[PDB]
């Protein structure tokens, strides 16, 4: 199989329906047969037998720790993973065809793709398609730097500034074998997104892809988009 | 299961019959992220193939057989079922997804053919991953010796054939006429290559940067332009993709109208094509079996005016671009093989010494 | 004056630079234009004097754009004008100069209704569900079209140019008609001629051999098309009547920049390679079979005859 | 309105040491023709009625050198003007002479004394001409580039420049060269000011 | 007035503008018997050409001299009009009318064109009867000369050139080509002539039995064994209906073919044509100006097999008759006038020469 | 050219996806191909017939060749009926390819120049009737129903073993025939 799709849950369901309820049902849409669900155990560990009152096919659900991120999460399922990891979020609800971001990954063999959807500035290639910088203020000193190679290899990179991760990855065997080599990690979005990003401007190396929609949007942990979640979900959820 | 492409734009009438599809659509809009009807080799191949990432011959055949080793190591055996029937009733929904996405190349038939002619071959009392792993040795020794021992004894046979002084003349890329003008320059030939292109893959840039990259120096031309430089160049060198049984030579489209042009200026045409691209199957114009690419690749952006952008707003207006044609074997001299230098007049004759016979 | 002298530098800076104006015909009545006013604002009492006038300032004006043969050759059939009028009144001022701009007006009035002519003529030659072949974009062959689809139904395989493809122009032009047209590429040709029936081109110079300088991949098309035994049709007019003779002179292709072959954004290895980019070939006349102008049709082995209906030994080198 | 051009016929640069203390390096010729008739020919192509040359080192040799020529005839149509004055030293005194002369009257075109150039501007001058009367006098000058890559041998390491634009009106947002600079510095404010789009050339 | 032919069968799509009509029915059957529109001796050369009695190029033109003869001679003058244009006026319905009857030979054409040219030249001074004299004088003058003095200058120019034990292959039925072997056997030449036939005229037996009237040994084949019979012939003479402005030779149907394969056997192919049966007006194909017989004269009687016997019942049956094609100026060497031996390329400069230019 | 069931059936079973166009020319000494014009045209392949002296006349239009015939020479010349050395050597002239539908048991040894028994005779009565006259004693008509076509000008034969080239002839005559038995 190729793909074993897990869902996150750190910070749920708080809407006009559950909010682990679709990306489920998305998942079990287009193939995903056996689905592996993380719970949560921050703000509450008992939201997993709230998990298996569903009426979906299989799910796996897991009991976790409190203090843990998503690389600790990646982590912790190391020896029940065999094949590509393909990441998910608990407050993602997307009107996005899921495989635009997994032709991508086919059709390039990238180590990582992603799916954004219009803080942190990005600069993808003039394809469209593959990245080449990702960087916020909230870990830079300097107001920006680009590396000199990447620029000798690719000579015009198109900014863009309003775009959010919708938390979709594509993650391959050996990024999870070094993640699990380095465990220094904590945060995989802040983590498998700029070590590979710096290790790609290296010839033989590595691939990473995204995919800009303009058709719908992600949510938020806060209240911010919690008020877009019903309006969103009163009018796509009807074709799903 | 899988369903059947959607042919885009206008068809030709005389190219009623052959699929015509494009690159902006794609066939895993209804398929299964864990894809369970085909491999996920085969749909990983089928991806590279439909969106033009692989497009040389010998690449798409190392590219299939890769693919092969990934579904014969990723195989497993039903109850009460053999290996050599339940393998070949496996592969075909597998090679109808791949024709279904581009159509195949020769080499890619004669792989197909080779594979199935191997795996049938295989006895029912040998074990499961023992015969498995006979097959991955085999494919391995397959390409093994019809890539790199035919690519050496090729350019061997063309090292005694380039003499010093002399200027070619190259059409489209190949791995193996770039191999040949490589391994001349660094054994001791001292010429110049004269590439000729065309649109709209412009793939001649590819055989443009082996030649600066390998010290040769090059000249950079298009196919309207060869006629004026085919009284300066004295051999002409090209990269076949398939030739049949009448000793034809199925290419890139600008072959039998640039060998046309050579003999038209007494320029000989040294075609360099391996045995394994051979076939039982043959044709004699570019019109009963071709391949169609997207008909908005010849559009073009020459300023302001692109006028071939909105084209299916004329109801009378067809595109149309060419992959393969074939050549008359008159017009053809040199063959070189790893068996050394032929006509066309015996392409199927080593076929009959190359189908254990 | 000083309008004539800027008027004659303007033009001949015009053919310098550019392609001004676009096509052939306007080029054409500008030179009319421009050599009337050059006669009606000038003195001589001979009619050698102006004659080599006439020629001193042709050598300038075949200097300034050698493939553009327009000029010439209507510089060469006004001074066969001059020196038959002379013939005719020497066997003169006045009389003579009114009789030049009365033939000068002559010309112009077969001038303008060229195209006209063969697109009058052009039904003889097109028969219902014809296969036609055409390279390059030309306003002769598309009103030859255009005029012979009004009454007739058939194909036009319009191909483009690889430098430039000028020829996605005649197909959106073409296709407004309704002539179920194909738009190709020029690597398909031989490809392709195997379902070709008649081949209809244009060309941009007749030279005196029944040879012609044309749009660039038309001499492959006439080798497919005499390998396939299909007959050509040139629709040239007869002001792209030269008497230059293919290997007599140099600066027979236009060579312009590689930029429309191979672009600037492709690296280091430009400093490496040689890109050339002729947007002219060669044609000779053993490759053609049926020249289509005004007047009608005519062999490849009659032009020399048209040559000394409109040209005189003397000014062929100018 | 009639195109102006100020032309720099002296490049205050230290480089052409010491070529250019014997003949000034705008008379430096190519093949057979030298950079100042290379230029003229670029302006009367692209259609500039009257430029205005501005020499200070050895224009003695510069006037020598383009008065014979070609654009100096009353048959040509661009009409030079030559401006000599030894109190000038650089590109921002031309540009003050000019101002305080009141030579230019609409939209005229810098450009050096050396340069080989093709391009028909026409194009950028009309798109220049609807940045001044859509924003009403407020876009200032229009740099003219071209595409190269950045492996090319005609661009040095002295002239790499690179460019931060906005790519959907084509404004320059940050410009700098790379001499002496493996690392480049871009700051944050062209991004919170402009939020239509951004890319790095 | 005068109704227009309804066209016969089903057309072929290659020749949808050309009119295609039947021998059973004539334009007569709507049109008066004492004929008020069209002349008698008109109408009765309309009714011997569209049944098929009068064929050949030479006969046609002469009996349509004869019946312009009979015009003029039954021509008056009404008041108020000129002869220069009244019988320009009233000769053009006579001529479309024979046009509707069959589509017009090449010689026809240029008999109208010059009739034209003559009618119009006579002046105002001239009384009735003074002009119809002078236009019949002209008229007899005219075809007298270029019929008989042309086929004797001919026929002593290729006197000159037919050998003794020569072989002489002819193709089709004319005049000039029997006259030419009449006088060679006649004064003093020995040779065999080969009769060459093609369906479904099987005219070449009349020129058959003007070989052996004169007492020459002949030989009767078909069009396929000309192939046969090649070998054996040393010459190959042709009689030609139509020479084009680029020295094509548009003749019956079996000639271009003909000459292709008396080529391919390095036998010189001789057409004899006068400067009447010339033409301005070019073509290089037989699909533009064609001339189409009936379709139901393709079927035979081998036993009682009569297949195209209801060919209209099958929906996709086509029948097609060619009558005149075009060869190429590449096949044909010798064109033999009155004006000596000149080749195809001469065809236009001698019409310079006609045009008294 | 001719008649042949192979190639009628060939177009036949090959017009039931495509759509095209036949032009079944009748040969002069028997008229055969008005059987296989109304044989084909019950299967509605736009049938167009013709006679045997318009083939360069409409060789301009016509793509390809694919004819019948009835014995294949060891040198990849052939017999078949007569009138096809012509239509060959036209196609040649058009640059046409020539598709020769043919089975392996008319694959003969026989040289071509050999003891000159290659045309068959047949009675002249279908060239010229016996109703001719007294003109038939001074003529001397022949009717050969079968013509020869060189290798050069054929290219590409059609037998059940799939296509062969002019130049692959003699494998297939050294792998189904001895040369000890040429004699016969
Ligand atoms: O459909 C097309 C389009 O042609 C092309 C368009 C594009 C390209 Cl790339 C290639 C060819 N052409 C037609 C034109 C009539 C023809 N012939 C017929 O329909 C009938 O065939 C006959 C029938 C009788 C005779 Cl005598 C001759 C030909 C078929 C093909």
């Amino acid at each position: 199989m190729e793909f074993q799709a897990v869902v996150m849950a750190v910070g749920l369901p708080v809407g006009n329906k559950p909010l682990i309820w679709y990306p489920l049902n998305l998942l079990e849409r287009v193939g995903f047969e056996e689905v592996i669900v993380v719970t949560t155990r921050d703000v509450q560990k008992a939201l997993c037998a709230e998990f298996k009152m569903k009426m979906k096919p299989d799910i796996v659900c897991i009991p976790d720790d409190a203090d843990m991120g998503t690389a600790d999460s990646l982590r912790y399922i190391y020896p029940k993973l065999k094949t590509d990891v393909l990441v998910l979020s608990c407050d993602l609800i997307t009107d996005v065809a899921l495989h635009e971001v997994v032709d991508l990954f086919r059709a390039y063999d990238a180590s990582l793709a992603m799916l954004m959807r219009k803080r942190d500035f990005i600069g993808v290639d003039s394809t469209g398609k593959r990245l080449l910088f990702m960087a916020n203020e909230a870990d830079l000193d300097e107001e920006l730097v680009i590396k000199g190679s990447i620029l000798q290899k690719h000579p015009r990179i198109r900014f863009h500034t309003g775009l959010v991760d919708a938390h979709l990855y594509c993650l391959k065997k050996y990024i999870v074998d070094f993640l699990m080599e380095n465990g220094s990690i904590t945060s995989i979005r802040s983590e498998l997104i700029p070590y590979l990003v710096r290790k790609q401007f290296s010839l033989k190396s590595l691939d990473i892809y995204s995919f800009i929609k303009e058709a719908n949007t992600l949510n938020l942990a806060p209240y911010d988009a919690c008020w877009n979640a019903c309006r969103g979900d009163r009018w796509e959820d009807l074709s799903r | 299961q899988v369903p059947t492409r959607k042919d885009y734009g206008s068809k030709v009438s005389l190219f009623s019959h052959l699929p015509q599809y494009s690159r902006q659509n794609s066939l895993t809009q209804f398929m299964s992220i864990p894809s369970s009807v085909i491999h996920p080799a085969m749909v990983r191949l089928g991806l590279q193939y439909s969106q033009g990432l692989v497009s040389g011959s010998n690449a798409r055949c190392i590219a299939l057989l890769r693919a092969l080793q990934q579904v014969i190591q990723d195989y497993t055996t039903p109850p009460n079922e053999e290996l050599s029937r339940d393998l070949v009733n496996k592969l075909k929904p597998y090679m109808s997804f791949l024709t279904q996405c581009r159509p195949l190349s020769a080499s890619m038939h004669n792989a197909i053919k080779f594979l199935n002619k191997e795996i049938t071959s295989v006895g029912s009392s040998k074990r499961e991953e023992e015969a498995k792993s006979e097959l991955r040795a085999a494919i391995d020794r397959y390409v093994q010796e019809k890539i790199v021992l035919a690519a050496q004894a090729i350019s061997r046979f063309a090292y005694q054939k380039i003499s010093n002084g002399d200027v070619i003349l190259v059409y489209g890329c190949s791995s193996l006429v770039s191999r040949i003008l490589q391994e001349a320059w660094t054994e001791g030939r001292r010429f110049r290559v004269v590439v000729v292109d065309s649109r709209p893959w412009l793939e001649g840039r590819h055989t443009l940067r082996s030649l600066v990259h390998a010290g040769v120096p090059a000249s950079y031309l298009l196919i309207p332009a060869a006629s004026y430089v085919l009284p300066e160049v004295s051999k002409v060198l090209l990269g076949a993709h398939a030739l049949l049984a009448n000793g034809s030579v199925m290419s890139r489209v600008g072959t039998a109208q640039l060998a046309l042009v050579a003999r038209a200026h007494n320029v000989p045409v040294l075609v360099c094509c391996e045995t394994y691209k051979f076939c039982e199957r043959v044709q004699t114009d570019a019109f009963v079996s071709n391949e169609l690419d997207d008909p908005d690749d010849l559009q073009c952006k020459r300023g302001e005016h692109v006028a071939l952008a909105n084209w299916q707003n004329h109801a009378s207006l067809r595109l149309l671009n060419l992959v393969y044609d074939v050549t008359p074997p008159e017009l053809v001299d040199l063959v070189i093989t790893e068996l050394g230098m032929i006509p066309c007049s015996s392409v199927p004759v080593v076929l009959r010494v190359k189908s254990s016979d | 004056g000083s309008e004539l002298s800027e008027r004659i530098e303007s033009f001949v800076e015009t053919l310098k630079r550019g392609g001004g104006p676009r096509s052939s015909e306007e080029m054409a009545r500008e030179t009319l234009g421009l050599l009337r006013q050059i006669i009606t604002d000038h003195r001589w009492s001979n009619a050698g004097e102006l004659m080599e006038l006439i020629r001193r300032e042709g050598r300038r004006m075949t200097a300034a754009q050698p493939s553009e043969t327009t000029v010439g050759n209507m510089v060469r059939r006004v001074l066969k004008i001059i020196r038959e009028e002379y013939g005719r009144l020497h066997g003169h001022y006045a009389q003579l100069q009114s009789n030049i701009i009365e033939a000068i007006n002559e010309l112009l009035v077969e001038l303008e209704g060229t195209m006209e002519n063969i697109a009058a003529q052009a039904l003889e030659h097109i028969h219902s569900n014809e296969v036609i072949m055409t390279i390059g974009f030309s306003r002769t062959v598309e009103a030859f079209l255009k005029e012979a689809a009004r009454k007739r139904k058939f194909h036009v395989i319009v191909a483009e140019c690889a430098p430039f493809c000028q020829g996605h122009e005649m197909a959106v032009n073409l296709s407004k008609a309704g002539i179920e047209t194909t738009v190709m590429t020029d690597a398909a040709i031989f490809a392709v001629m195997s379902r070709v029936n008649k081949v209809i081109i244009g060309t941009k110079t007749i030279l005196a051999n029944g040879a012609l300088r044309a749009v660039t991949g038309t001499h492959t098309l006439a080798l497919a098309a005499k390998h396939h035994s299909t007959p050509l049709i040139v629709c040239a007019p007869m002001f792209k009547l030269s008497p230059q003779f293919p290997n007599e002179e140099d600066s027979f292709h236009k060579f312009v920049a590689p930029e429309e072959v191979l672009p600037f954004t492709e690296g280091d290895i430009l400093e490496k390679v040689s890109v050339h980019c002729p947007v002219f070939d060669y044609v000779p006349p053993e490759l053609i079979t049926l020249f289509i102008s005004n007047i009608g049709g005519n062999a490849p082995s009659y032009i020399y005859r048209l040559m000394s209906e409109l040209y005189h030994p003397d000014d062929h080198v100018l | 309105p009639p195109l102006q051009a100020v032309l720099v016929a002296d490049s205050f640069d230290r480089r052409f040491f010491p070529i250019s203390k014997d003949q000034p390096r705008v008379l430096l010729p190519l093949a057979n023709v030298a950079l100042i008739d290379y230029t003229l020919e670029f302006l009367t192509a692209t259609g500039v009625q009257e430029t205005f040359v501005f020499c200070c080192w050895k224009a003695a040799q510069i006037k020598e050198h383009l008065l014979k020529s070609k654009w100096c005839r009353p048959t040509s149509l661009n009409v030079v003007r030559i401006i000599t004055s030894e109190l000038y030293r650089s590109l921002g005194d031309v540009l003050r002479d000019v101002d305080a002369k009141a030579l230019v009257r609409s939209d005229f075109l810098l450009v050096y004394g050396d340069v080989i150039s093709n391009i028909n501007i026409t194009r950028a001058l009309e798109e220049h001409r609807l940045r001044r009367k859509l924003e009403k006098n407020v876009s200032v000058m229009t740099m003219i580039f071209k595409e190269s890559s950045p492996s090319h041998p005609t661009r040095c390491h002295e002239d790499n420049v690179v460019v931060a634009v906005d790519s959907t009106t084509n404004r320059v947002l940050h410009f700098q060269k790379t001499q002496g600079l493996r690392r480049f510095a871009f700051p944050l404010s062209l991004f919170q000011g402009s939020s239509d789009g951004v890319e790095v050339r």
